[PDB]
């Protein structure tokens, strides 16, 4: 598996009009799954990360915007990266997106990190685009190979013991960080429970504690839950994705939580910028915005 | 003190959806320690 040749090909459309596809061989994509899966399994499911790094929210198959984000943040390995999930579905080029991210994981396994989002889930990406994309450009056998890779993704990360990172949000079940570590991989995303909430829950200023989530899955949680959580674990900030935010980032509960969304002009349906959170070695966090004209 | 802070607003990378990722309109401001 020539990782360098794969990266070179995926990065070849950096100077091309948007819309150009990169079609790796089916065997190379399978190799990207099998070797990244191996690296995910070898690394903790709750990542213990060190700044500086840049943190990115949903990409959702918008490959040329991913390249634009790297154009700003710095292509690996000029900067360290943590992505919060949702690499596939909704966009037109989920295949190029996840292959570049997995290739970057294999290439810099100690400087490039990918969390699991709710769309790295066979039940979800079956209906929201990625299955259909695998099927017309390659085949269903490849989609199932991706599912076995996604089942091994980590679900949370803590940076400098101060920034708690996951795709969705908190869980009423999360009492000890040990609980996340005990989760065994490969695993699917259950319809309820700890792992479900970490990929699916949302903050809500109108809820006092834990509340209904009208996504039909998981919970919403209030500002008090955030504050109690940060004091109990001695953290300073929750960093999550999972929701479209107009400015690419949005604070919640007196800046104790931030939502990142990194796909500008999402689906051609929304009016949003994309944002990364750049965290320096002093944990001073800045938001680099990718804004469309 | 090892603690989260937030920097000032940064000028964003302005892009044209029809231009290559190689050709940004405005270089977004970089963060400085
Ligand atoms: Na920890």
């Amino acid at each position: 598996l020539n990782i360098d040749s794969i990266i070179q090909r995926l990065l070849e459309v950096r100077g091309s009009k948007p819309g150009k596809n990169v079609q790796l061989q089916e065997n190379e994509i399978r190799g990207l799954c099998l070797k990244s899966r191996e690296i995910f399994l070898s690394q903790p499911i709750l990542l213990e990360l060190e700044a500086p790094l840049k943190i990115c929210g949903d990409i959702h198959g918008q490959y040329y915007d991913l390249l634009r984000l790297f154009e700003y943040g710095g292509f690996p390995p000029e900067s360290n990266y943590l992505f919060l999930g949702d690499y596939v579905d909704r966009g037109k080029q989920s295949l190029e997106t996840i292959c570049l991210l997995l290739a970057y994981k294999i290439k810099y396994p100690e400087n490039f990190f990918l969390l699991r989002g709710n769309h790295e889930c066979a039940s979800i990406n079956r209906i929201y685009g990625f299955y259909d994309e695998c099927k017309r450009r390659y085949n269903i056998k490849l989609w199932k190979t991706f599912t076995d890779c996604f089942n091994c993704l980590p679900i949370a990360a803590i940076v400098d013991e101060k920034i708690f990172c996951c795709h969705g949000g908190l869980s009423p079940d999360l009492q000890s960080m040990e609980q996340i570590r005990r989760i065994m991989r490969p695993t699917d995303v259950p319809d309820q429970g700890l792992l479900c909430d970490l990929l699916w829950s949302d903050p809500d200023k109108d809820v006092l504690g834990w509340g209904e989530n009208d996504r039909g899955v998981s919970f919403t949680f209030g500002a008090e839950v955030v504050a109690k959580f940060l004091h109990k674990h001695d953290l300073d900030l929750i960093c999550r994705a999972h929701q479209v935010v107009e400015d690419g980032y949005e604070f919640f509960a007196k800046r104790q939580l931030v939502t990142l969304f990194s796909a500008p002009n999402y689906c051609g349906e929304f009016d949003n910028a994309g944002a990364m959170m750049s965290v320096d070695e002093t944990l001073m966090c800045s938001f680099q915005i990718l804004k469309p004209a | 003190r090892r603690r989260v802070s937030f920097g000032g607003h940064l000028r964003p990378e302005l892009f044209d959806e029809n231009l290559p990722p190689n050709m940004p309109l405005k270089r977004g401001e970089a963060p400085t320690k």
